[PDB]
């Protein structure tokens, strides 16, 4: 029983853990004080060192490599900024109104104003990271979501066409069962879990506002 | 350092 | 608040009673075809509005804060209207009983046929999950709700709006169990449809706004 | 005409 669907809630929530991709430094040489990037050119530079491990994360996530390599792709393609995002908010959380980018990478909202039409986007993120504390939003819980984000948003973008839209959906009910599973061990009541599982479902149409907004940025930066 | 490292855990 | 005192079939109830009337749209060209578009949706936005004021706490609230729900949900609520309507027609889009489309169609507005083949797998899903209407009432009441209380702003008033709105959020959910219960569904049949209608929202969302950026550039 | 007169419902 090491297949995916198989797996207990304890054994998948596990497995997740296991798979967390390190959390980057941004690239400082003490020798080059004058090419240092723009604030534009340090996100990038750090966002495509995640990217990296971020293709390898999701390829240990129970499942996913079950699909297609099409499939795969696409469903990285559409997920990698809401990730990111998610991933940024998580570590920011107990660092109030700033987003730690990095741990030797800690911006204000104010730095956001480097980048025109940047400081909505970190604005955005800051009430996530609100919205986070405001929860209590547990390890355990934020690694599903993110895992929930990668099978959820590109789904919706012929027989074996539904095997895998069929297979996707099996996993993230597996994933919905483990958040539960995790309420339920915590001491909730049903109510109380169904509410919570509500509210953090509800928090990804956010996140995925903040990335299609971000999208938009990057393209027009082109 | 990984997300681990940040933030309360259930367990 | 009217709204927090309601049992699950009073909320029900509610939701179904304000639900606005259906339009019909009064060869193809881009331009005609997004003029047909445009007119049908500001006909459907007088009567959103009047239905906002019907969803329990919706009235409860600012008029600031509920001009700045419906700014942020507008779209997303014309569209899974648009969704539900097409359930029962596959590869179509039912704008209005008597403006029924299929995706071949959508290209003739340069930049439409993505949100039309997105709106399309909506229905799909929605007809894979033998999606109901309680629950589609329900999703649209949310999205009215949530969409855009992340983005409010300072007061103490504000923050006591934005608990309110949280606290109809969570009798929304319970009234999306309880149907669900009703239906003979399974606890654990009842966490997991409520996930997969929940996430069907972030999908809802994207598609509102890619329909955004297409306006905004005409 | 309504959302009523399309789909299916509980009730
Ligand atoms: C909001 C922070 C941010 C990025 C960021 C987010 C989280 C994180 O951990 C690191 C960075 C961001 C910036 C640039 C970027 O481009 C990557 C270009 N590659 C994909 C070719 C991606 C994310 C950004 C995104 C869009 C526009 C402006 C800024
Ligand atoms: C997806 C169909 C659509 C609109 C639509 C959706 C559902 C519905 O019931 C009716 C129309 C759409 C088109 C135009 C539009 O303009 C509104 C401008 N007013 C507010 C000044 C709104 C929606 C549309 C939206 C953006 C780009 C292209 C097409």
């Amino acid at each position: 029983n090491s297949l995916a669907l198989s797996l207990t809630a304890d054994q998948m929530v596990s497995a997740l853990l296991d798979a967390e991709p390190p959390i980057l430094y941004s690239e400082y040489d003490p020798t080059r004080p004058f090419s240092e990037a723009s604030m534009m050119g340090l996100l990038t530079n750090l966002a495509d060192r995640e990217l990296v491990h971020m293709i390898n994360w999701a390829k240990r996530v129970p499942g996913f490599v079950d699909l297609t390599l099409h499939d795969q792709v696409h469903l990285l393609e559409c997920a990698w900024l809401e990730i990111l995002m998610i991933g940024l908010v998580w570590r920011s959380m107990e660092h109030p109104g700033k987003l730690l980018f990095a741990p030797n990478l800690l911006l204000d909202r104010n730095q956001g104003k480097c980048v025109e039409g940047m400081v909505e986007i970190f604005d955005m993120l800051l009430a996530t990271s609100s919205r986070f504390r405001m929860m209590n939003l547990q390890g355990e819980e934020f690694v599903c979501l993110k895992s929930i984000i990668l099978l959820n948003s590109g789904v919706y973008t012929t027989l074996k066409s539904l095997e895998e839209k069929d297979h996707i959906h099996r996993v993230l009910d597996k994933i919905t069962d483990t958040l539960i599973h995790l309420m339920a061990k915590a001491g909730l009541t049903l109510q109380q879990q169904h509410q919570r599982l509500a509210q953090l479902l509800l928090i990804l149409s956010h996140i995925r506002h903040m990335s299609n907004k971000g999208m938009e940025h990057l393209y027009s930066m082109k | 350092l990984t997300s681990r490292d940040f933030g309360s855990w259930y367990a």
